[PDB]
């Protein structure tokens, strides 16, 4: 089960950036990997390490910290598209 | 909770648990069949704080004690409900029972990867755990006392029934043991009228003479 | 019949109305517990004038008089069977039933082909004539003395009882309703046992006192 | 009733019988991807004349003509009511009707009177004599045509059902068969939406182009 | 496998994957309704190697693919029945799940207890925890392509149909889908049969033309 | 097709600030919700939709904006978790 | 099976009138006893006789002609109490 | 209990017509309902009430007015059935 | 869409427009009696092809084609939608009046942070900006022909009428109006019944005959 | 009905009258916050016998007395049903009103036949007579006293709320005041919660520690 976390939370006391700071340092302990920022993902093995991870991170989220958790496919991994921010030839058919 | 009728001379408030003891035979015939047939009859009158009629619906009528069946779908539903949220109260035993029926699944997904056909499954949960374990009341080997005692715990789980009322139902219990049933109803907080011919010493009740008198009594 | 537990130093026998007074609460708690146990448990012993064990399915055990339902899957199907048994010991009344169905089942034929959508059709019988009429025993109950009354018809109609029991159900009953609920009995010969707190006075009953001693009065 | 599809410039409006003709088999299957889908593809939309798009439920979709089921509570309940209107349309027939179920009536009384225990009945209708004759239609022995027939005669019976859509059905009827069917359809008023791959001659039809061109076809 | 109908000469035999055309519209609507009363008619029959014929239960006959559910009463039974034989197979693993099972019993048992009402438990069985877990066939099909060939595999998993048709199914796919159809038929070893109203251009089929006569293509 | 989308840039000039709302207020008008800061969340009726929205949200991103794309079925999109939130010495009190 | 019937219709017109004395003289043939005005009864054998009896007066009903049919018990019958338009002595108790 | 009433009297004075139209009102006003005209009907929850209704009626009915009291079961009270409308020339035109 | 009535043989369907002239001033009056009377009344009766018999709430009635209010709240609010739609269609100008909108907002908001008062708000959306600008439909200076043809522009807009009818509105509109309307009537899908004591020449109708003979004329 | 908080050990009871004192003003201004915010916040929770958590909406939260409007639309509509009900209690009375209404309509009756047009009526009644009468409570000169007494008067009334609740209203009434405001609570049998900083001396009461100890108290 391919697991997809997001993590967000206020960082303008300096107490949330120590507990970001802390919440990042925990989750590349346990394995998750960090595409860009507040994007990470990680491979559990099945639903057991699926649940046992959720209560894990349930137990670790920092105060006011949000993590939105989704699980994936390979197929639909692969298929993930990151945009980081007008073409003259536009061409409807066999791309040459 | 005031139920009152044409013998009455103001409605009679019911609180936690009431003993009315009817000294006349022919007015207690004749209440216990108005409160059978209470939807069809209009002397019986029950009404709450609001003066708003119930429906027979929302009374509970229970005469035989041991022929009534505690088990219903809806007390077994909101039992497993209750049962979840007993569960769902301590972190440990749910991070617990997590991990094993995480390994279960963890198992039979591998028999699954291991079969020619493409299977999909979505989860093992504790509703379906505690549904598969057939929680349920006992009601075969529960003497009597005890069968009032669940009926006075599965009452509060009854959502639609707004009062219970027993028929001659304190001729089989002790003082001691209807002690127990009016003490443990005052925790309860629900409604129950009992209805006996014959008055109980050393209780609380209100005593109708053949005179259609009601009087408080003490003992 | 006699019923035998226990408590008791001989079987008592009962025979058209009986009275049992049990003058402690335990004993008969206990002994109500034992007569809706009565499959589990073996202490509570039931022996007819065959002396041979009786299922719990031939005993007939009522409580609530005004909660028991006369019209039941089984007293239906009974009925029913009966007045198909009745119907068909006629031959004459029975063929002018299936002609009349058979002309039913004409008209209904024709308007079926008068339509334009095709239609099957099987048959029609007197059993489903008869649960189409909705054949029951009369539901009106004024009181609990009627209903204890069609409770005993309903009785002495079912073959298989061999006992009607009733537990604390003369609290309810004036003394007169007693006396003609016992004559009632007696002109029915069924076998009818009540089971009571306290003693009632004026009628002949078994008193059990609370030294397990059995004694009759009146 | 009008259907509209990507595909399509414009909404086509289907009245009384439409044969609809997909030669590219790539929009063909997709087409019928999108019908037993639609719920979830918001691709095919179709609306009525107020513009409200119309749910699945309203939507009756039929590929397999003999697999379907045509008895139903719901159509043979409404069905025998329509039989009970036909039988109450003719006083005569009716009254003699009453007569018999009297005199079968009589002779069931005097059999309950005959009885030990007192009985109590109540009427023996006309609704509950269809229901004992168990009026059903039969498609056991009934041939795709009659089939695909008595399902336009039961579409009028179906309240929920908006439009009937049958998916590649006239394969299997001829000419005279398709002729008959779409007269048919034209008196009973019913709105039905035919998708076959290929165009069938002599009948008035939408063809669909590989090109993605619509154009009305005479034959 | 062979069929034979009173039009053919001599049967026919169906072997891997069979594409058979009826260029008369009557015979082939006469020949669906052959099929669908294959139990009721006796006009067309079946004929395996063995020369025995079928019963219409071990004949498979599908018309429309994406209405036919791919889960049903009977498929989810021989699953279940399945998976609990594998997990049979080896006592160790379900010696683990008997134990895992002993305490999640004992962890709720235990919770049972600490309530005021009392509360009565049987037991949890694996077929149980299939049933809880809800294990079926993938329900995702994203075109017919893919959702005959689920078909195609679980008709290929069933031991009792004994052949599997498809009515005027090919309508639906393109040639190269026919051809991916067709060769993952041949690699299944399953007996599969088509009925279309018309020629399909490029394939191997037998046509059956107007004069009756059958003959070979391609 | 359920789209799951995070969203990331450096926030530090208001210049950067006011393309963050700009990009968020697009993503709100495009049907996207925000579960939690970064992240985001559509339903995309079909592939067609899936790329027209990939190639809109690669024209709206802002400068040294950072979005990050993944497909979840809608069953997993409904199996999304959000979690909200080993010492020896605790201290419940003043922290010292 | 007792059969009360209750008939009305508008008197005004000569043919009301004529239709009214029509159907009360169809009434008296057909074995009914006026009790009053408006007011009949019959005694059916059985359910057969009653609903032939139900469909000839259905059929033998005047133009705005408007009947009431009830089904009754002899002891109900016996019951039925009839008021054509203040005591001294008031006894609750036995009647002596 | 169900009350069958049916109520007739002399309506040629202007007074009779008045005391009509009051006990009429006045029947109404307890309850009852018209199903036809001198034909109404009304349902009383139990003996004491039949007999209060029955003096009541007793007191209210007009001179020279007849009342018909009939008691039926509620079910045969919904039993009630209500027909509102040989000859061997038929005239269909004028009746000469 | 059928309607039905004694004088008639059989139900006559009603698809698109129909005009229906009766002959017979007498049947006329009564059958438009029985149009406003109509819940009233069951000798006419209208059904749909499910033979569901349509409320009166669901038949809309115009006799009065100037005195009709064409403006309500539901056809304004679903106009309004409509536009919304219709703008939302186009992204380029969706854009630019979100653009408009964007700096509109932030003026208002600088003089909003000027104040002393701590202020907050929402948003200005496009539906705030039709319902600030009022757009409404003009029947002040239109023609009867122009209210009638707007009248079947917003029959559309009516989720609750079945089916509208017109009572006499034929005998203002000229002959080659009349054609634009019907005309407009089949590419509209509506179903409109107009009643006419005469008959109109060149136009298909249904005309009924002082004999009560009903019969379709093509003139 | 029990109450419960975070701050308390277990949920306590609401019967009749119950003044709950919190001498902390921290968690006192807490709890009022959260009884205003009730819906949005999940720390303050009231459920009844059947432990159904009651709505905002069935929940009644009063703090100014006199700020309060106690004239409603369904307050002086069942008021004036109440007020019928007690005129038709009364066979005398009600006689008497319907011959002075059968005069009025006879006045106005031969008023109505004087005129040219022609006039049609149906009747006057009581509910009529007593919407024109314009009955209605008058809290202008009504002391607060006063004031919380009608509020106790018309919270049978009212259907939908639950629980009444009052915030700091016992500083103005003196102790008799509250002893009878009290025993009229009693009486009326609704639940009233009063929430008070200070403890108020005389009457049973349960106290809230600085500590966040809840104790019964006499005084
Ligand atoms: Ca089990
Ligand atoms: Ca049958
Ligand atoms: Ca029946
Ligand atoms: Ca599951
Ligand atoms: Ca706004
Ligand atoms: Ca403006
Ligand atoms: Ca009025
Ligand atoms: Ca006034």
């Amino acid at each position: 089960m391919r697991m997809i976390l997001m993590f967000d939370m206020p960082t303008d006391t300096a107490e949330e950036r120590k507990a970001y700071r802390k919440f990042r340092k925990f989750l590349l302990s346990e394995g998750f990997i960090m595409h860009q920022f507040s994007v990470y993902s990680k491979l559990l093995l099945n639903h057991t390490a699926n649940t046992a991870m959720v209560g894990r991170l349930k137990a670790n989220n920092p105060k006011k910290g949000n993590i939105t958790i989704l699980t994936v496919t390979e197929k639909q991994f692969a298929r993930m598209i990151y945009l980081y921010g007008e073409e003259r030839l536009v061409f409807l058919g066999d791309n040459y | 909770m005031k139920i009152n009728f044409s013998l009455l001379d103001e409605p009679m408030e019911v609180n936690l648990g009431t003993v009315l003891v009817i000294e006349d035979v022919s007015v207690f015939a004749q209440l216990v069949k108005e409160f059978y047939q209470y939807d069809e009859q209009s002397n019986l009158t029950i009404f709450d704080s609001k003066i708003r009629s119930i429906r027979s619906s929302e009374l509970l009528l229970i005469t035989d004690i041991l022929g009534y069946d505690i088990n219903t779908s809806q007390v077994l539903k909101l039992l497993h409900t209750d049962i979840v949220s007993q569960l769902n109260d301590k972190p440990e035993v749910r991070s617990e029972i997590d991990s094993l029926v995480s390994l279960i699944t963890d198992i039979i997904m591998a028999e699954c990867i291991e079969n020619e056909l493409d299977i999909e499954y979505d989860e093992i949960t504790l509703l379906e755990l505690i549904k598969a374990l057939g929680v349920r009341i006992e009601t075969k080997s529960c003497t009597v006392f005890e069968k009032i005692f669940e009926i006075l715990q599965i009452f509060k789980y009854l959502v639609k029934k707004r009062i219970l009322v027993f028929v001659n139902s304190l001729s089989y219990f002790s003082k001691d043991e209807i002690y127990q049933i009016l003490e443990y109803t005052k925790l309860s907080q629900a409604d129950v009228l009992f209805l006996e011919p014959r008055q109980i010493e050393g209780i609380q009740q209100f005593i109708l003479d053949k005179d259609y008198i009601l009087m408080p009594y003490n003992n």
